[PDB]
RNA sequence: CCUCUAAGCACAACCUGCGGGAACCCGUACCGCAAACCGACACAGGUGGGCGGGUGCAAGAGCACUCAGGCGCGCGGGAGA
RNA sequence: CGAAUGCCGGCAUGAGUAACGAUAAAGAGGGUGAGAAUCCCUCUCGCCGUAAGCCCAAGGGUUCCUACGCAAUGGUCGUCAGCGUAGGGUUAGGCGGGACCUAAGGUGAAGCCGAAAGGCGUAGCCGAAGGGCAGCCGGUUAAUAUUCCGGCCCUUCCCGCA
RNA sequence: GAGCCGGUAGCGGGCGUGGAUCCCUGGAUGUCCGAAUGGGGGAACCCGGCCGGCGGGAACGCCGGUCACCGCGCUUGCGCGGGGGGAACCUGGGGAACUGAAACAUCUCAGUACCCAGAGGAGAGGAAAGAGAAAUCGACUCCCUGAGUAGCGGCGAGCGAAAGGGGACCAGCCUAAACCGUCCGGCUUGUCCGGGCGGGGUCGGGGGCCCUCGGCCGAAUCCCCAGCCUAGCCGAAGCUGUUGGGAAGCAGCGCCAGAGAGGGUGAAAGCCCCGUAGGCGAAAGGUGGGGGGAUAGGUGAGGGUACCCGAGUACCCCGUGGUUCGUGGAGCCAUGGGGGAAUCUGGGCGGACCACCGCCUAAGGCUAAGUACUCCGGGUGACCGAUAGCGCACCAGUA
């Protein structure tokens, strides 16, 4: 458990904006709730987690050739952290 | 597994067409195609490399496949199709008058 | 990998209930570290992933045969 | 619907109507002028019976009723009550 | 939501302050009188609610011009029966 | 197989014809590019203005933003696009629904009825655009905002205190 | 037993005679919906109680367990069961019309189609209250006969048996009731009523109870094996030359054959490959009297009493169904309604009914096999060969 939760991180010009509040941002399991998620990160980097603003992404839908599908759907949470905190694993 | 057949990365003699006669080593095996390799069938494929770091690929191109049908595995002596001995404790192949 | 295995599964195989969880918490972590700079690139060497995910399968599969007669 | 005693259930059965002298009697013989399909009811009715403490009613064909004064009779040699009027019917068989 | 009493219980329990904590799930783009909705179409058709400025004509959500805002309607160029 | 206003398919004729979908209307100068009446910019001209403007429901479901594209789609053209490729984008205790309520109606303990399937039905449960209920004004993005940020303001649980 | 990391191509990386991939067996893990079963619901989504665990956790959220309903039992809780699915095939409950009759109503299509319920590898049926004229036969099912006969029939259209014979298969059993014991709960507390267990008893004449005589077969049940299915393995014998891109053609000279089925190999090969003939093989899980075992079970005469031989049943009448039988002279089988017996002097039947003569013992239940069907595995074809063959050779029940 724990590291199920916390998927990869985001990984764009916005979520990166994010850092300089200690607002980070993850891909994470869509079943996941807001409290859940909380303590998953508060266990993963030892921060403290002080609001967590959740929201789902359809997956993009996509071809190749013939073969029309859809790419996996998602859920990302944005999670503040206390401040003075920072999270150095996400700071490239 | 449906898949198997006579040789393997050894010694093989070709019988084949083209090459017919021709005697090489490791034949590189498929088995997904009953093909193997030798030093029998060849071509030219054209090319500018993947990347043309270190520009042109070359040119003179390597092996084709040869249906496993064409080539004939040899020790003291020629050809011969393979025969298939128990050991007395486990299994190893000899070819007819000879052995592995 | 094939040996490697072969004795990842010994020690496993002696380990306990409580230890083996604690072990698996580890696996799970490096594997995260690993999908992050999976993400980005920047390092990352395919084969090492399925390896670990499946060395996690192997520990719980464990788990799962010491828990009926012992815990 | 149906006897709890006997198990009788309504059962289909044809209306005939026929015209014409019987051949048994001046002849030619009858014609039937109409077949139609129809059913027979079993006289079901109800009886309220005291039995233990509590009242019990049956749904039973009226052929069947005394089959029931017979129960009632066998059911003297048992152990029942128990706030129970249905539960009473089930182990009165 | 108020109030009344029942078993209960009154070392509970409500009421009023005040402090500190706790506060899930789902939706949230964009179109939306329309080329993105129903009409096989970028169809002159249909689609519920709200805002809908100014001047003048007796009034008004009418009529003419016009703000904000938005458009010239996804084939053109000529002739002048 | 030569006929069934035959069956499936392909290819003719009408034919370079009728048409190109509102008579609100265009013009020029610059850009761009292989190529521009059709894309960008500017200036003139016209049309809408209880709208043809703005905001919400339903419906649609990525059509949104940005970078590349121009085979096809677009009734022409196309460098443009709602088209193709890729990558981004939807953040709520207070907005709306759910961990509240009931309406018609549905379901349905008991209860009743029906050859079987099933039909009724009290309490209860479901059922909303109706009741109840705590957020305003600004600022930020290429694309969200009463959701992020700032200022001010509220509500509910749990715990402690008086 | 030498290559792998699916339908492979690529980037980027790894594994394997330290015996991988792959195949078979068993096990583990198995989100959510669905009989769907804590509660709700617009299927795959919301919302709960209880037990225990995680976080600073009391609010909050996560993890593990668990909580539908109904039916049977035994002390109100706990056990068993049920539920839903399945290509056909089966049984049962309901049950059409076009059509045919050259109109149409009786009749036909047809107890077909279809709906419902149920059963299973099958289902049904099954050990005579049978047939039917034979000093007769002897459960049931299925095939061939019998026979388009007997008959039925607006004697129209049309419908259409059974005995018998030839075959496949082979199997017979357990209860109820007299009577005996025992437990229980009532009362009118009796030499008794009736409820439960056990014993006894099962038949064309038998059983119980009283009086004289004491010995083998054997399961459909359980067990062990054989065999059989789910991966496999071994398997004879050819070289050279010649045309040709390419031999397996053509030529020379050989060989194997329980193998000269068939496919592939650059064209046309018994002897190159995969095979074929012939013969091996299972630790595991399925299957399994076929061959063994072992239980349950079954093993008498007379002579007396006449105590019992399945009840709203038989029987009769009314109304209908089934049978070849359409009210017919109309039995038999079944039964919605009314009336309503007897226990072998008992009772049903042999085609109204009487009388002889004969057949059988109803109102409780179980029973393999021989039979049907083809989702599925395999084998064959004077079957198709992409407008054919399945709708689908192709990512189709799709667009």
């Amino acid at each position: 458990t724990a590291y199920d939760v916390i998927l990869a991180p985001v990984l764009s010009e916005k979520a990166y904006a994010g850092f300089a509040e200690g607002k980070y941002t993850f891909w994470v399991h869509p079943k996941a709730t807001k409290t859940e998620i909380k303590n998953a990160v508060e266990t993963a980097f030892k921060v403290k987690v002080v609001k967590v603003n959740t929201l789902h992404v359809r997956g993009k839908k996509k071809r190749l050739g013939r073969y029309l599908g859809k790419r996996p759907d998602r859920k990302k949470a944005i999670v503040q952290v206390a401040p003075g905190q920072k999270i150095e694993a996400l700071e490239g | 597994r449906v898949k198997m057949h006579v040789k393997k990365g050894d010694t093989v003699l070709v019988a084949s067409g083209k090459y017919k006669g021709r005697v090489g080593k490791v034949k590189e095996v498929l088995p997904k195609k009953y093909a193997v390799i030798v030093e029998g069938v060849n071509i030219v494929k054209k090319a500018v490399r993947v990347s043309p770091k270190y520009p042109q690929g070359g040119f003179i191109e390597k092996e084709a496949p040869l249906h496993a049908s064409k080539v004939r595995p040899i020790c003291p002596a020629c050809g011969k199709p393979t025969r298939v001995r128990k050991k007395f404790l486990e299994n190893g192949k000899k070819i007819r008058v000879c052995a592995k | 990998k094939l040996s490697e295995v072969r004795k990842q599964l010994e020690e496993a195989r002696k380990l306990s209930p409580v230890e083996l969880e604690k072990l698996v918490r580890e696996k799970k972590r490096e594997l995260m570290e690993l999908r992050f700079q999976a993400s980005i690139g920047q390092l990352s060497q395919n084969h090492k992933i399925r390896d670990l995910k499946r060395q996690i399968a192997r520990l719980l599969t464990v788990l799962n045969e010491k828990r009926r007669q012992n815990a | 619907k149906v006897c709890e005693i006997s198990g009788k259930r309504p059962i289909v059965a044809n209306s005939i109507q026929r015209r014409g002298k019987a051949k048994r009697e001046g002849g030619v013989g009858k014609k039937t002028t109409g077949i139609s399909k129809r059913r027979q009811y079993p006289n079901l009715q109800k009886v309220r019976v005291r039995v233990a403490g509590q009242e019990i009613t049956f749904r039973v064909a009226a052929s069947h009723i005394p089959k029931v004064y017979e129960l009632v009779e066998r059911a003297k040699g048992l152990r029942l009550e128990g706030l129970s009027p249905k539960e009473i019917k089930k182990e009165l068989l």
